[PDB]
């Protein structure tokens, strides 16, 4: 009955949320972590305490991983083109907006830790503006769930 | 590849978990460490 | 117990300047207490006790040029386990003599 | 095969609720009491529901494995 | 000190590697005063050492969660018997040696009376070892445990921060923080838990062609948006009970956001100062 | 023959592990658990007669298991010798 | 030489707990059963006039099989009992095992050692400990082991094997019984146990004289 | 009546799945080995300690490795289109997960190694780095598994 290319956006959904927003979470991982490696020459006591950006890039690969395989459990054989769209969409959400939260986790982390060396209370507005970026991640998580539950 | 690596790499996520996940809601942990002058000069 | 941190609370104490060593070192073998720093507007090689910590440091400095002989050399060092407390009296200056 | 949802159950909740609510009645006094009786609460507590968990995962299943008609041939002599 | 162990053998669940890691452990333990005394400079190695009881509480841990898995090397123990079996399939189902010829994997099913004799008494049964369907039970499985233990996790959390405000004093933080954050994290996703217990008690093989869904009955209940098409509801009144919830769920945001700075106006801008 | 003493305990190690695990694996295979068939190196054919031929070559797999056991036993007294000796 | 210990009567009823346990153990792991019966389908040319099948003591029932014309174009399906019993032979037959070893080494005791046995009488009091154990598993293996013998009885039934093949139920065909499988050597295995049981309860009253706690 | 073409991709889901994992872990290799070289001329003590992200880089090499191989067994001369996608589908998340973890392994690598040639402190927060890293790389993994074996 359905046209038999449907599972070929299924599985471009399933692949393009765990991709994408490993991609993001990849390059947030990167900055944060020259920043880290910068600042710690002159201030190592906060090493530790100043790795959360990287915990929290970390999270977009989380999010890019459960909708990647909830797109997963959903695909068979002789889906409709309808619900391969709807996984195309999800997969293509959460990746890209988890891709932009990327980027702005790194940017955010690897500047906010360089000023912390400078000035410790820094580091509260730091998590403040990591958390304004996390939540671009966290929206693609909302919408591809709805998504690709429809 | 397994006892070492991802052996490692579990220990270190569930160490994330305990610190960020699970001690924000309860622990502050600001305070300054205790070290007296405990003749710890045997070194 | 473990089930949360300790209770810690500050203090104080008086003493003749004389006994102050001997009562604080008995408190290094205790080790139960933190010391402050009641003079840190001015640096600590500026306090009452100057010369009596450079000279520690370069005794300590001299032993350890003795000790880089002994290592160039072949005798070992004793490590008989015995730790006193340096003694207060001016047989300070017959350790340094 | 007498696997049923009740004995299994008895048994490991009794024997872990020993564990976490009897035995810190018989661990001596001691300065180490505090995390030795902390160890058999969590323990008990977590071991207890890492079971739990796991068997009501199989209580009322609702699809079968899916086996090699190999495994298939081979199993319908060996198993019960 | 329980729960890491616990945690990291949720993860690194295995008998066998268990068994590996609590005998590096022991070998490290017994021989601890050999290394005290013959330190080195190896970093890496005299952190781990350092670690040992960590390790060796992770292992036993391990061990247990790899027995729950029924993991041994990713292989199964066998010692409690199959729940699941196949002859009453051939029997009152409709196999036949044709099928065994024709169809290279086949299936199982629950629905006839003769195949499952009930859940395996310790862990996941050995069948799914060798099952290639493996992965659609142990996904399903593992990824909504994780969520119950997670969530319990978190709810502990909040409870641990009763016990400090009861000792600072600070009723405050009490009534304003724990109370509606409490009330927030339990309406949410401890509801959630509610409902992936309830699920194994509610619905069965006959019930599979129709079981209704977690993530929609959540995701509907989140947007006051259910239908009266799809799968029914979870039980009798259900909108009223899930709506009251998310109602009070996004009143906690106002409840514990707005009163504190309020009551330290009061109490710090009118009080002390009028 | 010699070698170093932390390879020569590399090697004990190895050799003790080899040879508990193969032993669990020559014991199961010989109980012919199902847990472990894909790895019998069974025979299309072999599924029309019986269990029993299926049975026999779980058997080889367990015997094979015993051997390399055996070597891993050769092994180790191996590496304790030379552990002694250094 | 202390050879007169083990002649005391206690002595012999070590030697009643080395027999007994002993034969019990070959009674019941070397026993092969035997069952036979006869199929007649509607085509006498389909019919199975001489089927057989063999067992052992494990008794892995349901792992025994054989294969029975269908009643239908002369074509076979196969057949399995019902059932397993290891869980309680197994243990039956490792308990008879166990306890003749442990008996062997009292009674080495006993011909060499006997002012070391009684030291405090402290060869009293484990050795009556051990006999404890050893009659609580007799006790609690005899009662699972009867059981069993029973149920396997009933599952292994030449009439209740025919009632649960199909060919009877099928319509135009008759069967019956060739061969009912003997089961004496079992029979004195349980017949033992409960008896080795009673005489380790025994020895603990026995013994009980010889702690001094009487 | 499984088209013949179908099974192309199959074996570019194979391809991809070695082919990108490769070239991540070629980045990773490289950035770290240039930092390593950098970091020995004056501190070669930290060679061994240091040497690791270039084994992180290698584990992601290992699971662009397996995925592949996995997909090469799984192949046949009629696979059916459905099942081909989804090959495709695991090579792509395998591939591209292991280009961004490999190009986080790399980055993190070389700015660590330099950051403990001056810090040695450093070394804790770069493992930890690395291995928030490499877990991308096990997403990766996970979700190429998953689709490759449905």
């Amino acid at each position: 009955n359905n046209p038999e290319y449907s599972s070929f956006f299924g599985v471009m959904g399933a692949s393009s949320a765990m991709v994408f927003s490993a991609m993001g979470a990849a390059y947030g991982t990167a900055k944060s972590g020259t920043g880290i490696a910068a600042m710690s020459v002159m201030r190592p006591e906060l090493i530790m305490k100043s790795i959360i950006p990287v915990v929290m890039a970390g999270i977009i690969a989380i999010y890019g991983l459960v909708v990647a395989v909830l797109i997963a459990n959903s695909l068979t054989d002789g889906i409709t083109l309808y619900r391969s769209f709807l996984q195309l969409g999800a997969g293509l959400s959460v990746g890209l907006s988890g891709l932009a939260a990327g980027f702005a986790i790194g940017i955010v982390g690897d500047a906010g830790v360089r000023g912390t060396a400078q000035q410790p209370r820094l580091f509260v507005g730091m998590i403040l503006i990591l958390i304004f970026a996390e939540v671009l991640g966290l929206y693609g998580l909302i919408v591809a769930l709805i998504l690709s539950t429809k | 590849i397994l006892l070492i690596m991802e052996g490692l790499s579990a220990f270190l996520h569930a160490l994330r978990l305990h610190w960020v996940e699970f001690q924000n809601k309860f622990y502050t942990g600001t305070g300054f460490k205790f070290l007296p002058f405990s003749f710890e000069h045997i070194r | 117990e473990l089930f949360r941190s300790e209770e810690m609370t500050l203090a104080q104490l008086f003493l003749q300047s004389e006994a102050a060593y001997c009562c604080v070192s008995e408190l290094e073998e205790l080790g139960k207490v933190q010391f402050r720093d009641l003079n840190p507007d001015v640096n600590v090689f500026q306090r009452k006790f100057v010369n009596e910590v450079r000279r520690c440091e370069e005794m300590d400095r001299k032993l350890r040029f003795v000790e880089k002989e002994i290592r160039k050399a072949n005798i070992p060092i004793m490590d008989t386990g015995e730790n006193p407390e340096v003694p207060f009296p001016r047989d300070m200056i017959d350790l340094e003599a | 095969t007498a696997h049923s949802f009740a004995l299994p159950v008895i048994i490991f909740t009794t024997f872990w609720g020993l564990i976490g609510i009897a035995g810190p009645w018989f661990v001596p006094k001691g300065p180490n009491r505090g995390v030795i009786i902390t160890m058999l609460v969590a323990t008990a507590v977590c071991c207890y529901l890492f079971w739990l968990i796991a068997i009501l995962a199989q209580l009322n299943p609702l699809f079968g494995p899916q086996l090699k008609n190999e495994t298939i041939w081979y199993v319908r002599f060996l198993w019960e | 000190v329980i729960t890491f162990p616990f945690l990291f053998a949720v993860m690194f669940g295995d008998f066998g590697h268990g068994i590996l890691m609590t005998l590096f452990a022991v070998w490290m333990v017994l021989r601890e005063s050999r290394i005290l005394s013959q330190k080195n400079e190896n970093e890496m190695f005299s952190m781990v050492f350092s670690g040992r009881y960590i390790i060796l509480l992770m292992g036993l841990f391990s061990i247990y969660t790899g027995l729950i898995y029924n993991d041994c090397f990713s292989k199964s123990l066998n010692i409690f018997g199959s729940s699941w079996s196949v002859r009453p399939m051939f029997t009152i189902g409709n196999w036949t040696e044709e099928t065994l010829l024709g169809s290279s994997v086949l299936q199982l099913n629950p629905a006839i009376p003769g195949v499952f004799g009930g859940p395996y008494p310790f862990g996941i049964d050995p069948i799914w070892n060798i099952a290639t369907n493996k992965l659609t039970f142990l996904n399903s499985f593992k990824m909504k445990m994780s969520v119950i233990l997670g969530i319990i996790h978190m709810l502990f959390g909040v409870s641990l921060s009763l016990f400090n405000h009861i000792y600072f004093k600070k009723p405050l933080n009490i009534y304003f923080g724990f109370i509606p954050e409490i009330i927030f994290m339990s309406s949410l996703f401890g509801y959630l838990v509610i409902l992936i217990f309830y699920k194994w008690t509610a619905y069965d093989a006959h019930s599979s062609r129709n079981a209704p869904s977690l993530l929609i009955h959540f995701i509907n209940m989140f947007l006051f948006s259910y239908p009266e098409s799809g799968n029914a509801m979870l039980y009798s009144g259900q909108k009223g009970i899930q709506c009251f919830l998310i109602v009070v769920a996004m009143l906690c945001v106002p409840w514990m956001l707005l009163f504190k700075p309020l009551i330290l106006r009061h109490q710090y801008l009118r009080k002390k100062h009028l | 023959l010699c070698c170093g003493p932390k390879l020569a305990a590399c090697g004990i190690v190895l050799s003790a592990w080899g040879v508990i695990m193969l032993i669990m694996l020559g014991i199961f295979f010989n109980v012919h658990s199902a847990v472990l068939i894909e790895d019998v190196p069974f025979t299309e054919k072999d599924f029309e007669n019986g269990p029993q031929n299926i049975y026999n070559l779980y058997e080889q797999v367990s015997y094979n298991c015993f051997i390399a056991a055996g070597l891993y036993l050769l092994l180790g007294g191996f590496s304790f010798c030379q552990v002694r000796l250094n | 030489g202390q050879f007169r210990v083990v002649k005391e009567p206690l002595g012999f009823v070590k030697v009643l707990q080395w027999v007994f346990a002993i034969f019990a153990f070959a009674t019941c792991g070397s026993y092969t059963g035997e069952l036979r019966l006869s199929v007649e389908c509607a085509n006498k040319t389909e019919s199975a006039l001489n089927i057989e099948v063999e067992f052992e003591y494990p008794f892995r029932l349901h792992q025994v099989y054989f294969d029975a014309p269908s009643c239908v174009k002369g074509g076979t399906t196969k057949i399995f009992l019902v059932g397993d019993y290891s869980s309680s032979a197994e243990f039956f037959v490792t308990v008879a095992v166990f306890a003749f070893l442990y008996s062997m080494g009292a009674l080495a005791t006993y011909i060499f050692l006997q002012n070391k046995y009684r030291e405090n009488n402290k060869g009293p009091m484990m050795d009556f400990l051990a006999t404890a154990v050893f009659a609580f598993m007799w006790l609690v293996s005899s009662s699972a082991w009867a059981k069993g013998l029973s149920d396997v009885k009933m599952a292994t039934d030449p009439e209740n094997i025919i009632k649960e093949m199909p060919m009877c139920r099928q319509t135009g065909n008759t069967c019956k019984e060739l061969r009912d499988p003997v089961t004496s050597g079992l029979n004195t295995s349980v017949v033992f146990g409960f008896l080795n049981l009673v005489l380790w309860v025994g020895n603990l009253w026995f013994v009980f004289k010889e702690t001094g706690w009487a």
